[PDB]
């Protein structure tokens, strides 16, 4: 079917000057290869956050103590105020 | 056993006026009487057509109907008293609807399955020939029965040819095959 034949051989051969072989596009006046490839390659880390969110922070936990290893003037402080709070209890 | 129906509206005048006078054939004398009787409409073109009005009379469209018959022997067996009804019943106005239909059941008869063979442009003798036979001898028609075959030029389509006939019909044009090929396309 000569229609379906030559309909169907345009319609692969017109875009195989855009995907088969890179001749860029002749019917484009603006070039295809600049901008998924190149300018929006980084598209999703220009949809993100680049450095901190795609390269993902693989951060050191922020280490915290205990109280400062002081036992004494503290506790014999709560001990005080604990004898206070059992003569409100 | 009437034949091919003509479905109710005003072709029940001319389906009617059919089973009765093929009761006794007579039909195709009936058939060359209506296309006389529509030739002298048509032959009297002001006033014949122009005349089908319906805001005359009961009497003055009877006597258009006798103008009808005062000409020589236009009208002929029952196709008189089908407008002697008609002119009463004062549906002349619709009365080049029932000739036409009348020449589609007449040529039903004879077994006419007129076609159509569609373009956007007409097209060469050869290509008309070999299709029609194809048809001709194809097993739409049962052979026994003719087959007609009418091309004409569509612009609302875009090229191609599409045939049809005996509400069946091939299409393997251009313009719909553009359609299946943007649909096709037209998903993810």
């Amino acid at each position: 079917q000569d229609l379906y034949l030559r309909e169907l051989k345009d319609t692969k051969l017109a875009p195989s000057t855009l995907q088969d072989a890179e001749g860029n596009v002749k019917p484009w006046n603006p070039p295809q290869k600049p901008n998924l490839p190149e300018l929006e390659l980084q598209g999703p880390e220009a949809l993100k956050a680049y450095t901190e969110q795609n390269v993902e922070t693989a951060h050191v936990a922020k280490e915290s103590e205990e109280g400062e290893s002081e036992p004494i003037e503290e506790d014999w402080l709560v001990l005080d105020d604990a004898e206070e709070t059992k003569e409100s209890h | 056993p009437p034949p091919v129906r003509l479905f109710g509206v005003e072709g029940t005048y001319a389906t009617a006026l059919y089973q009765a006078a093929a009761k006794n054939s007579s039909i195709d004398a009936a058939f060359q009487s209506l296309q006389k009787v529509e030739s002298t409409v048509k032959k009297n073109p002001k006033l014949g057509h122009l005349l089908l009005n319906p805001a005359l009379s009961l009497k003055d469209r009877n006597s258009v109907i006798d103008a009808i018959v005062e000409t020589h022997k236009n009208l002929d067996g029952y196709v008189v008293n089908l407008l002697k009804v008609l002119s009463e019943n004062n549906r002349l106005g619709c009365f080049e609807k029932i000739a036409s239909d009348f020449g589609v059941l007449n040529d039903a008869h004879n077994g006419l399955l007129k076609g159509t063979v569609t373009s956007a442009e007409p097209l060469d003798p050869k290509s008309f020939k070999r299709i029609e036979k194809a048809l001709s001898a194809s097993k739409l028609v049962g052979q026994g029965k003719s087959l007609k075959l009418e091309n004409v030029v569509k612009p609302e389509i875009k090229g191609g040819l599409i045939v049809e006939l005996g509400d069946k019909t091939v299409d393997l044009s251009i313009s719909t095959k553009i359609q299946k090929l943007n649909k096709v396309l037209e998903d993810s």
